[PDB]
């Protein structure tokens, strides 16, 4: 079974080595179309880094953003992440309120 | 019987072949407005975070209020919700 | 019942040899497909790669934090994760 | 049982040692062709280290993005799991809340 | 009984040995060979270990972060599963 | 149209916090406190029926193990 599956196998791989160059040219079409999936979010990097590396200001309140999206969908989740006491703070009567709510100051942010 | 199936498999293969053919011509199509539909979201992106790199958080502050009404009731369906600290050596046990 | 089987192997295995002459061939081809799509990947990644580090880590977090949002979303298709601060001494006890 | 057998083994095993340097040949050829499996493997690996040590730009992205493509799998996932808090700094109102992800200004990443 | 069985291990070892030598010899090509499977992976791991003591640890942590995928692919296939921070105090439990 | 009087929404929002803000900078916290007692009887009413209301301590080396 191996010996004619061998041979037909080498005349299909002569075949299928030039059906290979032209995977090749198939492969560098994926190649494009993966290079620009992940080059869309590239122009998001190219922009957000030239509009961000100046100062993370967008990056500060996308992590607030992404903390309220990450919450967002932690509704739907199950998860067992949590948070614990004292930041959002709402030891609402607190210095720790004076620096939770004033750590907005920058600097401490 | 089993060389006609693997003579449509490789038939489909070779479908698949065509079908990344016209792939690379979406590809050309998307790079334009792939490229480009980022621009748009990513500008809306671009300023906020000019905006923000000049003065800080401005946005989800009126909108953990706004976001909060709407989708932080789409969090008020969040069963398990506790409030984290930081800056002091925080240890933890945690939920089961 | 290996002195039948080992001619038969043999003969298996010259065919496969000449065989797999061309199919080094043919890893040579494939390897430049396997390449250039993982590539198609990684390039992809590559010229994520300049962006962020002409721009800056603009999307380094804001696809930390844009796919952070993937986390929320795909945690807890099982029932047990979570996490912990750092630069702090938590007591880590994973659940049951 | 084992004295024909022992004997046809040594017989069977001048054919084999035969067979064996024949082995040596084709998985020899099985070897170029394993090298080349994870040679592929290993060219990402070339690709990536070109690309990405003089200084992780898509591997700080890839951190990311393969962090997410493992938790675009944790659905599959029922690990119970521990990423650390200030990593994605669900501390809001913190003062190391932008000490997370001001790091975007190089020098904390 | 321990005499018959006793001869006829003594018969049955003169064959062995004799055997054993060339399977000693066939192993010397065998051994040759199954260096030559493990050259598959290992001269992979040759040219692997080149390019990125060369190119430093790209895909080191790219298989680490790509193929870390993996991680989450497979982890789970049971049920207690986990990965877990350090850099801490951390005093791990396991569960049931 | 929004530049315009979303520019103005803040103005709005953002001159009660102006004033707020200067009146807390200046004092501190006086009706974010004395409403969180007005809002402790409405909005803790909306948050009382936050089930597993708990506290904790700070100001010291405080160390948690929270529920399970």
């Amino acid at each position: 079974r191996e010996y004619t599956a061998a041979v037909e196998a080498k005349q299909v791989a002569q075949q299928e080595a030039q059906r290979a160059q032209f995977l090749v040219e198939k492969a560098k079409q994926e190649q494009r179309q993966k290079i620009v999936q992940a080059e869309g979010e590239a122009e998001a990097a190219k922009m957000l880094g030239e509009a961000l590396s100046k100062n993370p200001g967008y990056i500060k309140l996308r992590k607030i953003r992404a903390a309220q999206n990450i919450s967002k969908t932690i509704a739907t989740s199950q998860n067992r992440i949590y948070l614990t006491a004292d930041n959002l703070v709402l030891n609402l009567q607190d210095e720790s309120f004076t620096r939770g709510s004033d750590s907005l100051i920058k600097g401490k942010k | 019987k089993e060389f006609t199936e693997a003579v449509e498999a490789k038939q489909v293969a070779q479908q698949e072949a065509e079908r990344a053919r016209f792939v690379v011509e979406k590809a050309e199509q998307q790079k334009k407005a792939a490229i480009i539909s980022a621009e748009g979201d990513s500008k809306a992106a671009e300023l906020i975070a000019n905006s923000l790199a000049t003065a800080g958080d401005g946005l989800i502050e009126l909108r953990k209020l706004e976001a909060a009404e709407d989708i932080a009731y789409q969090l008020s369906r969040s069963r398990n919700i506790t409030y984290l600290p930081a800056g002091q050596s925080v240890l933890l046990q945690l939920p089961q």
